[PDB]
């Protein structure tokens, strides 16, 4: 499912490897709303101008 | 201020872009640790290759 | 730790629970500091004008 | 625009604060969860209490 055969005879750093993964999951979107809202306060004054 | 309008949009696209991609790749990541941790954390030492 | 004794015999439920408590984690805090980070714009915002 | 500032940061300690605590309690929950699957991913049945 992922993978084809994918180090299962040891697969804990993979474990650990996805866990900094989702943790990226947490910061790339917290980036990603906070720049796109203040771009959109940024338009939003931009069509005020 | 049209031109910066214009670039604006470009970049919600390019935000848009990035968040979908990279939430849906790592929550199918998350799919697949929650797979490893539930059904296999260490349940292969369990079995051990024995 | 959690529970005291908590049906520790077969706990196998539990688990399912703590995972929506897992995901209510993301949700919980994916909010609150979005509610945060907005009003930190709107208080730069603030600050500019 | 002053007095906004004031009510904006009270605002913000109490999301702070609730997003502190509940994100350490949620961590901690998500631990045992961890503990329970990697310590005992149904491990107690190999155990089986025999």
């Amino acid at each position: 499912r992922q993978g084809r055969q994918y180090q299962a005879e040891d697969l804990e750093a993979l474990q650990n490897e996805l866990e900094a993964r989702q943790e990226a999951l947490s910061l790339s979107v917290n980036e990603g709303g906070e720049r796109r809202m203040e771009m959109r306060q940024e338009l939003e004054q931009l069509k005020q101008k | 201020l049209r031109q910066r309008h214009t670039e604006l949009e470009r970049e919600v696209s390019r935000f848009e872009d990035q968040t979908q991609q990279q939430r849906q790749q790592y929550a199918q990541a998350k799919e697949s640790l929650t797979t490893l941790n539930r059904l296999i954390p260490q349940v292969t030492l369990l079995l051990d290759e024995t």
